[PDB]
């Protein structure tokens, strides 16, 4: 029996034959053998997709390696750099038993574990934990280029990870650590990345430490196995993803899931909605590009949820950053200049709106920036760009980002007596920067005080310690995650003469009015507002519910704008 | 070994038979002898220089290719070898004063797609590869040795044409004929060649999202000097190899370089020529400058004509007059600006687009700072440098502050930057065209 | 004279076996690819530049995995011509790049001017007009498969019983490019083959189709065109000729007759409906 730990060290035992033999079996026997909960067999659908695609690198799971074959879960945080030798050994032979030709591609394959429980915090670690396997989280601070290493030659790349800002106690000061990444974890993360590691911890001598301080002390580094932050969706996941589609009230269902212990607001849930999906970048000719993203802006009363819902946008997507007013400036949401650390020279580094890229920027009491720091932000909403001409540096960078913002009205409340532009203070080419807009007011009706009052008290109850129904937020996040990157909705052809004769009326009247001016802008954003409906539905061409859905949303966000007695008449102007 | 030595001679005799032999053309017209003719007219003008293509090689022998494809640095010297006694045949005898034979440089080109940097897995170590990007730093042209005699210090004995090897790699002398170190370098012995270095970029749409674009060192050598400047995009071929206990860096060797974008063409010239004949060409022009914006003739036309420019006097008594022109758009928002801005950036043969919100007084003229390496102050060219000659694009004009429009008051009319900082007073040039949008 | 993987997604039978205008297909198309062991790099490069190794044995390596997946008929019987050092072509490239040059699209003047260059092209004195015509034939074939997709996704092949019909609408992708009868009776060749492949009701796998384009809408015009049910053993015979003369005689249709096959037809926009429906109840 391979449990029988007698007169020797764990390390000495695998060594000898018959052990080493034995755990190779077992896991061998575990690849080919395990199954889900559904009886499908699990191996072999990754094996599958990882030759498909070329990729030379296998992930297993912690806590169904211990269900099933204990022994080995026990032997491996104790002795990682033998057990994960012998892994790799067994794993390459599988592969090789199913896809024959493999070994053309390439000659080894390495496996990498996930989800181990003993996670220990960054600034614990002791020599009680020297060469054993460990898991951690911080930020990346300093990342060198991938260099070459001798073995043959194989890429090396060396980082440091400090303590993740807001977990140090307030007004002291963070530790840190070095690790090394070989093979294909290289370039698996850059400056300002927040992650989850994986690996050895190892020690080593150095002549400096031990001159430095007076005493034999050692210095230590960690030896990557797994790099995570914190699409792989399953054949289960495609299938109830794509059968949902087939809802003809799909619409319902994503939009009364959106921040959903907020009650009322239909319109913002609407609005934001459309946001979260987006429409598609193209560049007709080569010379004539135009951006895809879909910005918002919020402005009302106080006390009406406008700073809850960035929260939840903030929650529910991926590559979200949040910043409010006066805690902002110009450079930081942009770029900066600065006289390298080690380098000792002028390097330029990623602010706010560069760090978001293909992501969302959130932006909280948008009224009381400095002027001068809220004009930044022109060139990368429309452009999506940031150029910089300094300190002998000239360059661009790229921001292609969905900008939303919240505000407050001037003197505290919303006036319907004004129109929004009397009532914001915001100058024009701000203003037509947005894609939808939003005004946000209190009410006085009894019946809707006490739903809303009796749907507070219940919310209370019901998150104590201790329309149609929507989705569980998992199912809503794999549903966003594969409609952005296996969709692209087409625009064969649409009704010109329609959109051309109400967009040349919608202009008349807002001459007349004022309260917003309307441009060529408006058309190219009702492309964008099809599209992404278009993209909700899954479906690769746009159709005609589509645009009538963007003509929709938009003239109706459009009639709020008008002073109270003005509102009828527009109404009944632009009849749909 | 004498095998080798065997090996080494049949494939030069194989190299020097595809080029002397090679032949386009069809019985139905004729027939022509591409690489002799090149190597004749080009050592008559005083070149020596050829240009290879691997389609070609390939397609007359597919062993040579496949060879020197797989082990270029091994190769590569024989075919060199080959063209240079080829070019003797081809024009000996030769006039008085021109009796000595000279060395023959090799150059490649081929048909074959890119591959990106971060494509580069380390099997491909000496393998001949082919990588797209952009030149972001060029050095300052150096002598480097092919071959060198040296002296001994104790005994004045000697050791003569040492042969140094191409790349970035050195060399070390023997210790026999006396002291440990007892050899010396003869400078005046020396045969040495132009020699210089660049870094390349990975391209923007190349790199994907969550990652640093990769980067690399460039070696160039001899008729490649100062063939590109930093900005420019470029194609590169060449030979891929190397210069905690086990790190190493690594390089890339050139052996062909194409500008992604020359001299105009007699067949260019006549198609220009006929351009300027034709009645209407300032309809033409004007239809050409930024076809999607709809209206905007009037805007367009000023365009064309900020372009082409006016010209360049100096007069009888050393006085200059500027002959460029400067432009200014001012109005709402929403009217395509911005886009009319971006196209002219492309249309000129240079030109450069920045922001004035995002630019300072030092970077738009130029900047003095301190050199990385020793401990002296040193020059820097900004915005309104790089584009001499060229169009400059200001995006965001009325953001800038009031000291630092003030900067560029002697580049817009005067055409040269005055400097008198750290030390170091110089002037230096700026010929360029001024392009602007702003609001009310 | 092009990638690996641009000839897999550009074939027409490929294209409708693997049913490549869904993102699913891409995937069956990888597993073929993992099958055969050929590297992803290998098959984005040129075949001229492939690595040697593969290329010699390409042939069998196609078949063998064809012939597993259960496409039987990956080989035909053909002929080529080599001359120089490196012109070579199949018999099929010579007539892919003569037929574009000769129906090309653009108006660079008369027609007889695209019949000019096709003829000189056939000569080995002009070759660089072959390496010309090459380069538009692949154009032509890209637009052709997207124009399937688009037909089949947006759902415009119906069945009105005897028949399945189909038409095209301006300003849709690459429309000038089939408006010849040449160029349009292959296109809809294509389709009948994509859709009969695509669907799984048998009462469609059996039919006759026709198909309806615009040829000049300001003289409100419109071609016709019907093939013959698509199997594998037909001997080629269609009876559309007799079928619209008779209608439109029955229709008192303004209609003219203008090709020298008989089975495509030039008709007045407005007439369409009543045309079809003396076709629709003369087929019966
Ligand atoms: N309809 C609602 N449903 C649930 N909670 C609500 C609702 N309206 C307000 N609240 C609560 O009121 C508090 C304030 O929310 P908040 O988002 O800051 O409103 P606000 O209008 O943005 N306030 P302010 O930032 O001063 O303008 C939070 O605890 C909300 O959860
Ligand atoms: N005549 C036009 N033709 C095509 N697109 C146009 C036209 N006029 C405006 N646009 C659109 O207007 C949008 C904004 O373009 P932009 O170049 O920023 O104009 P602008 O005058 O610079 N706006 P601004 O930066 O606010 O002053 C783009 O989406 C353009 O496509
Ligand atoms: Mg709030
Ligand atoms: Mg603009
Ligand atoms: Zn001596």
């Amino acid at each position: 029996n391979l449990e029988d730990l007698k007169g020797h060290s764990v390390r000495e035992w695998v060594s000898m034959a018959g052990p080493r033999l034995e755990i190779h079996h077992r896991f061998k026997n575990f690849l080919r053998t395990h199954v889900d909960s559904h009886g499908h067999n699990v191996f072999k659908e990754r094996i599958s997709d990882m030759c498909k695609e070329n990729r030379e690198s296998l992930v297993v799971n912690y806590e169904d390696l211990a269900a099933r074959e204990h022994v080995l879960a026990y032997f491996l945080p104790e002795a990682p750099a033998e057990l994960l030798q012998i892994f790799d050994e067994a794993a390459l032979e599988v592969v090789l038993a199913m896809y024959p030709k493999y070994d053309r591609i390439t000659n080894h394959i390495h496996v990498r574990i996930s989800h181990l429980p003993l996670v220990e915090e960054l600034r614990s670690l002791r020599q009680l934990h020297l060469n054993q396997l460990i898991r951690t989280s911080g930020v990346v601070t300093s990342c060198t280029g991938v260099l070459p290493q001798l073995s043959i030659y194989q890429n090396y790349q060396r980082i440091r990870i400090q303590e993740s800002p807001g977990k140090v106690a307030a007004g002291r000061l963070p530790r840190s650590k070095d690790a090394i990444l070989l093979a294909d974890l290289v370039d698996s993360c850059k400056p300002g990345d927040e992650i989850e590691l994986t690996g050895i911890y190892h020690n080593n001598y150095d002549g400096s430490l031990n001159t430095a301080n007076g005493f034999p002390v050692f210095a230590t580094v960690i030896l990557a196995n797994h790099v995570a932050k914190k699409g792989e969706l399953t054949d289960e996941d495609v299938k109830m993803i794509t059968s949902l589609s087939k809802d003809q009230q799909i619409g319902e269902k994503i939009f009364a899931s959106i921040a959903p212990s907020i009650y009322g607001h239909e319109d913002i849930k609407r609005g934001l909605a459309l946001a979260l999906f987006g429409g598609e970048p193209k560049n007709p000719g080569g010379k004539h590009k135009v951006r895809g993203d879909i910005n918002v802006l919020l402005c009302g009363d106080p006390g009406t949820a406008k700073s809850q819902f960035l929260k939840y946008i903030e929650k529910v997507s991926s590559r979200a950053i949040f910043t409010t007013g006066q805690g902002a400036s110009a450079v930081g949401l942009t770029a900066y200049v600065q006289r390298h650390p080690v380098s000792r020279e002028w390097t330029l580094e990623a602010g706010a709106l560069v760090l978001a890229d293909r992501g969302v920027c959130l932006i909280d009491e948008f009224d009381k920036m400095n002027d001068q720091d809220r004009t930044s932000i022109h060139e990368a909403m429309e452009q999506q760009s940031i150029s910089i001409s300094k300190a002998g540096i000239v360059t661009s960078l790229q921001a292609r980002c969905t900008v939303i913002a919240a505000a407050n009205p001037i003197g505290g409340r919303y006036d319907p007596s004004l129109t929004f532009s009397e009532n914001v203070d915001l100058t024009e080419p701000i203003i037509s920067r947005f894609d939808i807009l939003c005004v946000v007011r209190d009410t006085v009706d009894p019946v809707q005080d006490e739903m809303l009052a009796r749907f507070v008290v219940g919310s209370h109850v019901r998150h104590h310690p201790s329309g149609v129904e929507p989705l569980p937020q998992e199912v809503l996040k794999k549903y966003i995650i594969y409609a952005k990157e296996r969709v692209h909705p087409k625009l064969n052809q649409m009704d010109q003469d329609k959109v051309a004769k109400m967009y040349s009326d919608l202009r008349k009247e807002s001459m007349a009015t004022g309260s917003i001016p309307i441009t060529v802008r408006h058309i190219e954003s009702m492309i964008r507002m099809a599209e992404a409906h278009a993209r909700i539905h899954l479906r690769d061409y746009v159709i005609e519910d589509d645009v009538n859905m963007a003509i929709r949303v938009m003239l109706e966000s459009f009639i709020d704008t008008q002073k109270f007695s003005v509102m009828r008449s527009m109404r009944k102007t632009f009849a749909r | 070994a004498d095998e080798g030595q065997a090996r080494k001679s049949q494939l030069q005799r194989r190299f020097k038979e595809f080029l002397r032999q090679y032949r386009v053309g069809t019985d139905r017209t004729g027939f022509t002898f591409k690489y002799r003719d090149e190597l004749k007219r080009h050592y008559n003008l005083g070149e020596y220089w050829i240009e290879v293509e691997m389609e070609d090689l390939a397609s007359f022998d597919e062993d040579l290719a496949d060879y020197l494809y797989k082990q270029p640095a091994e190769h590569l010297q024989l075919l060199e070898e080959a063209a240079k006694e080829v070019a003797d045949e081809v024009t000996r005898p030769r006039p008085s004063g021109e009796e000595v034979l000279q060395d023959i440089q090799v150059m490649l080109k081929s048909d074959a797609s890119p591959s990106s940097i971060r494509s580069l897995k380390s099997d491909m170590m000496s393998h001949l590869v082919k990588i797209p990007g952009i030149i972001i730093a060029a050095s300052a042209v150096r002598a480097k040795a092919t071959r060198i005699s040296i002296q001994c210090r104790s005994c004045r004995n000697t050791l003569t044409n040492i042969a140094m090897r191409p790349g970035l790699e050195g060399y070390a002398l023997p210790r026999k004929c006396c002291p440990l170190d007892p050899y010396f370098i003869m400078p005046d012995k020396c045969k040495c060649v132009d020699f210089q270095t660049l870094k390349l970029q990975e391209l923007p749409d190349a790199v994907p999202h969550g990652e640093m674009p990769r980067h690399m060192q460039l070696y160039c050598d001899r008729y490649l000097c100062d063939k590109v400047v930093p900005g420019n995009r470029v194609t590169i071929m060449g030979i891929y190899s190397i210069k905690g206990v086990g790190i190493r860096s690594s390089y890339i060797r050139v052996l062909g370089i194409q500008v992604d974008t020359g001299a105009v063409s007699p067949q260019e010239e006549e198609e220009f020529r006929r351009l300027a004949a034709l009645p209407n060409v300032y309809e033409v022009i004007s239809k050409s400058i930024a076809p999607s914006i709809f209206g905007g003739t009037d805007m367009k036309k000023a365009i064309a004509c900020l372009l082409f420019g006016g010209s360049r006097k100096r007069l009888p008594d050393g006085l200059t007059r500027r002959g460029d022109i400067n432009l200014l758009m001012l109005g709402d928002p929403g009217t395509a600006k911005s886009q009319l801005l971006k196209f002219v950036e492309k249309c000129s043969p240079i030109g450069v687009y920045t922001s004035g919100k995002g630019s300072s007084a030092a970077g738009l003229t130029a900047s003095v700072m301190r050199d990385p390496s020793s401990r002296n102050f040193i020059m820097e060219g900004g915005a309104m440098v790089l584009a001499d000659g060229g169009v400059v694009c200001i995006d965001e004009f009325d953001k800038m502050r009031e000291d630092d429009r003030v900067a560029i008051h002697e580049a817009m009319e005067q055409q040269t930057i005055s400097i008198a900082k750290a030390g170091i007073t110089t002037t230096l040039n700026s010929r360029c065209s001024v392009l602007a949008a702003a609001n009310s | 004279h092009w990638s690996l993987h641009d000839s897999l997604c550009n074939t027409s039978y490929t294209a409708a076996r693997f049913k490549l205008w869904s993102v699913h297909g891409q995937k069956r198309l990888q597993e073929f690819l993992a099958d055969m062991g050929l590297p992803l790099k290998q098959v984005k490069q040129k075949f001229q530049a492939m690595d040697i190794s593969l290329k010699e044995n390409l042939r069998e390596m196609i078949e063998e995995s064809a012939n597993k997946f259960g496409m039987k008929d990956m080989r035909v019987q053909t002929f080529s011509i080599h001359f120089g050092f490196k012109h070579k072509f199949l018999a099929s490239d010579v007539v892919f790049a003569t037929m574009s040059l000769m129906e090309s699209p653009e108006k660079d003047g008369s027609g007889t001017d695209h019949f000019i260059q096709a003829l000189d092209s056939l000569s080995r004195s002009n070759l660089d007009k072959l390496y010309h015509g090459l380069e538009l034939a692949k154009k032509q074939l890209r637009a052709t498969q997207q124009t399937i997709a688009s037909c089949l996704c947006t759902n415009l092949v119906i069945s009105q019983g005897p028949f399945l019909y189909c038409s095209l609408m301006e300003g849709t992708p690459d429309v000038m490019l089939f408006s010849r009868p040449a160029s349009l009776s292959l296109l809809s060749k294509h389709l009948l083959k994509s859709f009969v492949c695509s669907t799984k009701n048998r009462r469609c796998k059996l039919l006759p189709l026709v198909m309806a384009a615009p040829l000049s809408m300001e003289h409100g015009t419109v071609t016709v065109v019907g093939i013959p049910p698509e199997t594998d053993s037909s001997d080629r015979k269609n009876f559309f000729g007799r079928a619209f003369e008779k209608a439109a005689e029955s229709t008192s249709s303004r209609m003219l007759h203008n090709h020298f096959d008989l089975s495509v037809i030039e008709l007045k926009a407005e007439d369409r409906s009543k045309f079809l429906d003396a076709l629709i109840s003369l087929l019966s």
